[PDB]
DNA sequence: GTACCTACGGCTTATGAT
DNA sequence: GTACCTACGGCTTATGAT
DNA sequence: ATCATAAGCCGTAG
DNA sequence: ATCATAAGCCGTAG
């Protein structure tokens, strides 16, 4: 059986890989700015239950755990992907806490997995907060055995803060960090204010930020870049020449190299130019890095000024480098070029919706709870004819069942809101003194014990009630006012603030 | 090359032995021990292979096993294996080192194409054991209509409609004609909200003619809104709008919803009311409202259960139908048995291949790689 | 600070080195013939709760595991050991069932650890029987944080079905397997008489038995393995002449190969020795073997008998080979050459060790129960005071306190053995009708639910009292009388062996 | 060899560098990332060696990166590197990977093993960090005497003996001394059952002279097994044996105890009697009865509990400080921090290294590789 | 994605010496 | 115990051609 | 003197 | 013609 296929299966198949690469493998979201491999691992650190404030683990379990249950895609890339999120001077803020060999900028690579040890950080929990209150949606794995969250319901944006770098069949993307405050301040500016300007954005945000400082000289390539998605920008690493206040000599400093750069290969380089005689007045080369900051030095020929080489450096030197900006993510599964004030748009959205569900389910299950407690507190209001009715019941069913067909008396110490005290799938025949039950509430009350019986409970009892009320009534106001909403994230954005606020590192001298 | 990965077959003649190629650790020992050894041939690969026209250089070489296996590279002359196959896994990068493969043949050898020596294999996709009912499924439409199948074991609806025991071939082909409307409404939702598209189902006719009358339109408008706002269980809100866009009339309805923070409005034109997806949706609700479904009765097979929604009938039977099924997916050649390999992929009875034309000469692999046409192709929208 | 030290720090280091390997990597023990790695594997399984009636799962989440967890040696050596088991033709009877491909008797490796599944057997579960109930010792872990247990309560003689071999610093070993049913016949051979000759346990146990058959010559050889420890036993594969009815020619067909060879290397080295003219009558090579049987055909050259030609082959091909038995195990945590007997004396006494605990711990088990439910049952008699004192009660503790203070009635209808109803570490003072209780009682009754009131729980609660009265004066009895003991064990071995016979592969051609 | 893997140091005169030797990929990182760049060296390496009796060839080689770095292989002329290290895991692999480095040094240049070059290292192995008390212990019998001081901290028992308040360096000393006798217990276990061993603390003594009266033997070996019984527990029995073994008397106690099935004696001869052992537990089981401690109270540091048993108090004070201590143990130098790793193992004023000397002339590595050496020399009984 | 080095004993098989 | 090949886009840097 | 052509590296994957 | 010497492979480890 050799059904007759044309030649045209090539465009099929291609193009399937194409849209699933784009869509599952490099680019990622504007809502959290996370790879679905970081979101997997992630997910599976905070299910096995490695937090903080615990002891570490060996990376044996993760990886095994990862490639077992979510990620069916090897080991190396996962492991790598662990690894890099490890290093200090790879993220501005770190994720994965680690302890052991992780490599260094001399390009050194990281221990075997058999060796580390890893566990979350204090901000990752600030990511993955309120998971389990029905926040998100939930998709099936593989094989439709598992679920998994599809967006985490995250309290930072992520997306502005790190940044990331991939590359598609068609597209690729990159972003530049930022700092965290000024980010915060923004978002805070925009919620002020729905009609800011790019103008009045780019005052609160003055530009990048990296893990290692540097010097950044053009304006116009930022501001292109942030107004309309594209340009480059310049790194400068910092420098300065030293002459000992007697005779000595002329000697350069460098105290930071720019972003991404190994300095092994750059050692090298130099060393070769300096061979070749393709730049001047450079006599040898030391280095005198340690534990309190790095540091190379390079030793003038005599009689140079030196600025002359210093210039010719940064001319021909990796020590200054360009960078290639440009802001590509998916918004609704489809790559578009998105500027600033849209993804804050996004965010802000996301954190509304976010804050809108947890509220409801919040109020569903404390509406729940309050319904059980009541008719708990009826049943303990009479107690010895229930006692007598079960002691002449012979089977348990039958007494629920008598349970239910009477009436009860309701006794005056016994006895809210006007309404929203009572579930909504209930029905308007219970609780019309009279008062009737349910077969929930009979097997609540035939669940009880004898604890409950002393001059305790029963103020336990009308405390926790009166604390429901309460709180039930806070959740319908703050559903109902959009101003409270609005004061609420305000407050855990400062709150988030404080917290987790710091200083700049980088500095930027216009021209 | 000959040594080492090749394991050719006991016959020498050409034009009579089969030639495979697979990804090579993992797949070769099964492929290998599940084979015939009278005219089997395999030839294990390693990961990925360079384009032919991203970088083409004749000196460009680092495998070569296959032209040093196949022929001497100039082919009329020797042309051992007039058969070749490919095997492949079911995932992405299977399609890919597929095209790739392809378009090494293409640009090196059009004769081996236009001759009709290649091949391609259709290996299965899913495995469902029902206890004692094993099956073999290839392909996601398959797998639907089995799952359909399933589910509809010759369940009985009785209704209060003309029809005392509505069952068959009528009830098939109308939760087909249902799924397809529901698989059409889903891919269209990424334009306009659920609740109205789903909404339209269960509400009244519209006509272009009901413009006359401005209580038409706000009868069909208040129903819509107050049905909308009953059914919603979640936080959100429905409100109506009346706007006259026109000389006289030209009614057109507009509502407006509140979701958690902005409104969002949604007007209804001429063209929405003639295109044919809105003909579609209005013919299937006359279709459904002509049924008077409401005191339902189907069982399948032990037990039925009166329900007042059609779609919600149909979860119910699709729950009962799928509570105890098993379902094996198999992700890669090197998870199954190799008898099961042999019986399912190399079975000279059994087996399913797929032939190559060499239909016109076309750009298509110049579009290939030049950024360009990457940039514009995907057009899927 | 350098203090002086002498040379001879060489042989303290390789001292402790053989010392630890020799204890703990490659000898198994009398006890279980196990190394420490497939009980660090096995027990890693049984926690992780992968029974033979479940589904599969990953090699990657067992072996990140093991790695995690127990055995810190890398993955290599632990992933090559869990390949070994599962395949058919390297053990009598395998106990980790997989899918996938793992290899064959062509040479070819199995597949990479992220495609294989595997789960445990249906033998398996005999071997770990009865491991919670307290009948071994635990041992901790490397950075003592678990527990391992030290031998596995087996119910089968392991080292005498499977056997090992390892290689240490001084000693090796090697032991061939054999079959289940012969073994326990002897085993009950040996339950019926201590005094039994090794004559006598040669009657019931003929000969070795391999995975695959084939043709044993050398009676001598076994006999003296058995009587000292060492000895040499020669391996012959199975083939025939066949001959057409008609003209034909002569050919030969082999059907099994010996212990242990490499089909590929067999025919390549034959091929080999036909080219080099150093064997005759060989004309051509061809193959078979499929699905149902392996099959090697080898053509005879015309006018030859060919029988010369295969007592040349069994001369000169691997289809003759031998064997080094060699008997060696552990018996106290020393290398020490033992015999049959004396490995069979030592599985018994194992077995009555841990029948004894595991009745001891059962024991104890049932007696807290039963004194449990008699506080239960009494506080049931008398309900209405209880209720009364509860009611009064202000504090739960002075309420509990006065439950123990006051005496109680001890109704006519809530009135066994003499004694061994009562534990041991509880005094003579309680239960002297007259009844005092315990704080452990109190808060027991305490614990009670409404449910307890009907009338069910009453004839329930009777029940299981004369149900555990029959348990603990059985177990009793069968701690006193020895020869209860005994049948136990011949009931138990009778069962596994009716449970799990087969019959013979091999077969022992004397001479 | 000079490239790849050596990375040496600013500095080129010798007698002043140091150079050191790990495992390659998982140490070598560390290492380098935590060493000074003046005058510090480090040679990676690759599993393990082969050794120079075992398998002697001069062809044999196969790295020979370790002598081409440090000579020419003849030693006097180049002198390169006068001081060289060893660093090497804590493991049992660490010791035999020393072993084979050792002999190799020693077959092939005796000179530089006779000036005094080659040293050895010695890492840390445990880190103990109770909240700000952190801790760096390295032997086996320091972090034992580190937990007896920390269960030590000046507690203060009071018994109705003649000394009110006993506490000090007198109830260290004590302590040690009944841990040395229970472990000296424990080392001779595998002869004799534990039972006895314990009792006979509190039991009465002994003497050759009571071989005279059959009536104090009866009665010593009636109070020994009527405690035995009332101390037993588990499933097992014990009963007593006299017999005479002698022209008239030398009276010689035996003891009858039932464990699982079968019975086991063990007789009391003179030589028994007169082992130092039995004389060690007799002059400890003085010492403990002239104590009086029935009625004690020892507190650390806030409580304070009476008991009965001497040894139940020590394991409640064990306990007490053992609650809530944390430890770390580095099972390969691949594990710790850079600065850690400086800190303790290279810094030449916290550093502990050690030297080689060449003592004799002696047949030790000819033992080494002959197989009868190696069956007859663990003689370890 | 994939190949090639070492230790450890006891068996053999191949090969040149006396 | 350990090293070296491939895809995918966008940036650069080096090098010889016109 | 000015332009076309060949490389190397960044991160998930094989 | 008969004896001493050098190899290869089996399974946990590096
Ligand atoms: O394929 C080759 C070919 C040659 C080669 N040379 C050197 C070398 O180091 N390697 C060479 N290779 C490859 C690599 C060895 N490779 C084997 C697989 C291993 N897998 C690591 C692993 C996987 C898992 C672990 C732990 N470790 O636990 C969780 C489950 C999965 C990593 C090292």
């Amino acid at each position: 059986i050799t059904p007759v296929n044309i030649e045209e299966e090539l465009k099929s198949s291609y193009l399937d890989y194409a849209m699933s690469v784009i869509v599952g493998r490099a680019l990622p979201d504007v809502r959290d700015g996370l790879k679905p491999v970081h979101r997997r691992v992630l997910y599976a650190m905070n299910v096995l239950g490695n937090d903080w404030n615990k002891a570490y683990k060996k990376s044996a379990r993760v990886v095994g755990d990862v490639i077992g249950k979510y990620h069916p895609h090897g080991d190396s890339a996962v492991y790598d992907t662990i690894v890099r999120m490890a290093q200090p001077f790879s993220l501005r803020y770190m994720l994965v806490d680690g302890q052991g060999n992780f490599g260094s900028i001399d390009g050194d690579s990281a221990a075997a997995m058999r060796y580390t040890e890893i566990r979350l950080a204090k901000i990752a929990h600030e990511l993955m907060a309120d998971l389990e209150k029905e926040t998100v949606d939930f998709v099936d794995n593989y094989d439709g055995t598992e679920k998994i969250p599809d967006v985490m319901p995250t309290k930072i944006p992520n997306l502005l803060v790190n940044g990331s770098s991939g590359i598609a069949v068609g597209m690729a993307t990159n972003i530049p960090p930022h700092n965290l405050t000024e980010v915060i301040n923004g978002c805070l500016a925009y919620i002020d204010d729905e009609d800011i300007s790019i103008e009045g954005l780019m005052e609160h945000i003055p530009g990048p930020d990296f893990p290692t400082a540097a010097i950044i000289n053009g304006r116009r390539g930022i501001e292109e870049a942030y107004r309309t998605g594209r340009g480059k920008v310049y790194i400068r690493a910092r420098a300065e020449v030293e002459v000992d206040a007697k005779t000595g000599r002329e000697t350069i400093i460098v105290h930071e190299i720019p972003y991404q750069v190994n300095k092994a290969r750059l050692i090298e380089k130099i060393a070769e130019l300096v061979k070749e005689k393709r730049v001047e007045g450079i006599s040898a080369l030391r280095d005198e890095s340690d534990k309190d900051g790095m540091r190379i030095v390079i030793e003038v020929k005599r009689d140079a000024v030196g600025e002359v080489v210093l210039n010719n450096l940064y001319s021909q030197t990796q020590l200054q480098v360009s960078f290639g900006i440009n802001m590509v993510a998916l918004h609704h599964g489809q790559p578009k070029i998105m500027n600033l004030k849209d993804i804050i748009a996004a965010f802000v959205r996301h954190r509304r919706e976010v804050v809108t569900r947890r509220t409801i389910f919040e109020l569903r299950k404390a509406r729940d709870r309050a319904h059980i407690l009541e008719a708990l507190a009826v049943a303990l209001a009479n107690i010895d004819p229930i006692i007598e009715l079960i002691r002449h019941a012979p089977t348990p069913a039958e007494a629920k069942t008598a349970l239910v067909a009477n009436p009860w008396q309701l006794g005056n110490v016994a006895a809210a809101g006007d309404d929203a005290a009572r579930p909504e799938w209930l029905e308007p025949e219970f609780g019309v003194g009279l008062y009737y039950l349910t077969e929930q509430q009979a097997q609540a009350i035939l669940d009880l014990r004898l604890q409950k019986l002393t001059g305790l409970e029963h103020e336990k009892l009308l405390d926790e009630y009166k604390e429901l009320l309460d709180q039930i009534a806070e959740l319908l106001r703050i559903l109902g006012s959009a101003d409270r909403l609005m004061e609420v994230i305000r407050e855990e954005l400062e709150l988030v603030r404080e917290q987790f606020g710091d200083k700049r590192r980088t500095e930027i001298t216009a021209n | 090359g000959l040594p080492g990965k090749l394991a050719d077959c006991q016959e020498r003649d050409p034009a009579l032995s089969e030639l495979y190629l697979v990804e090579g650790d993992s797949a070769g020992g099964s492929a290998k021990q599940g084979r015939n050894r009278k005219n089997q041939a395999i030839l294990p690969l390693k990961g990925k292979i360079l384009n032919v026209e991203k970088a083409r250089f004749d000196k460009m070489l680092s495998s070569q096993e296959v032209a040093t296996l196949i022929t001497a590279l100039y082919n009329p002359d020797k042309l051992r294996y007039h058969s070749i196959i490919i095997m492949t896994d079911a995932d992405v990068d299977g399609s890919h080192i597929r095209t790739l493969l392809l378009t090494f043949f293409y640009r090196q050898m059009p004769e081996i194409v236009e001759r009709g020596h290649v091949y391609i294999a259709q290996p299965p996709l899913y495995k469902v054991k029902k206890g004692k009912q094993e099956q073999y499924i290839k392909d996601d439409e398959a797998m639907d209509q089995y799952q359909i199948s399933i589910a509809l074991d010759g369940a009985t609806l009785h209704t209060n409609a003309s029809a005392p025991a509505l069952a068959g071939e009528a009830l098939e082909k109308l939760v087909s004609e249902y799924n397809a409307t529901q698989k059409m409404i889903n891919r269209m939702e990424r334009r306009y909200p659920k609740a109205m598209l789903k909404e339209l189902i269960y509400q009244p006719t519209l006509t272009e003619a009901d413009l006359s009358d401005e209580q038409t339109v706000t009868r069909w408008v208040n129903a819509l809104v107050s049905e909308l706002n009953d059914k919603e269980q979640h936080g959100s809100q429905w409100k109506f709008d009346v706007h006259t866009n026109a000389e006289q009339n030209l009614f057109e309805p507009i509502v407006r919803v509140r979701t958690h923070g902005v409104d969002t409005d949604y007007p209804l034109d001429h063209e929405f009311i003639t295109g044919g997806e809105y003909r579609r949706i209005c013919t299937l609700g006359e279709k459904l409202r002509g049924l008077l479904e409401e005191d339902a009765f189907i069982e399948r097979g032990e037990r039925r259960q009166p329900v007042a929604s059609f779609e919600q009938a149909l979860d119910w039977l699709v729950k009962e139908s799928r509570r105890g099924l098993s379902i094996q997916r198999y992700k890669g050649l090197g998870e199954m048995n190799p008898e099961q390999l042999w019986e399912t992929t190399m079975d000279p009875e059994s087996r399913r291949m797929l032939r190559v034309t060499v239909k016109d000469a076309i750009a298509a692999d110049q579009l290939f790689t030049t950024l360009m046409g990457d940039a514009v192709e995907p057009r899927r929208a």
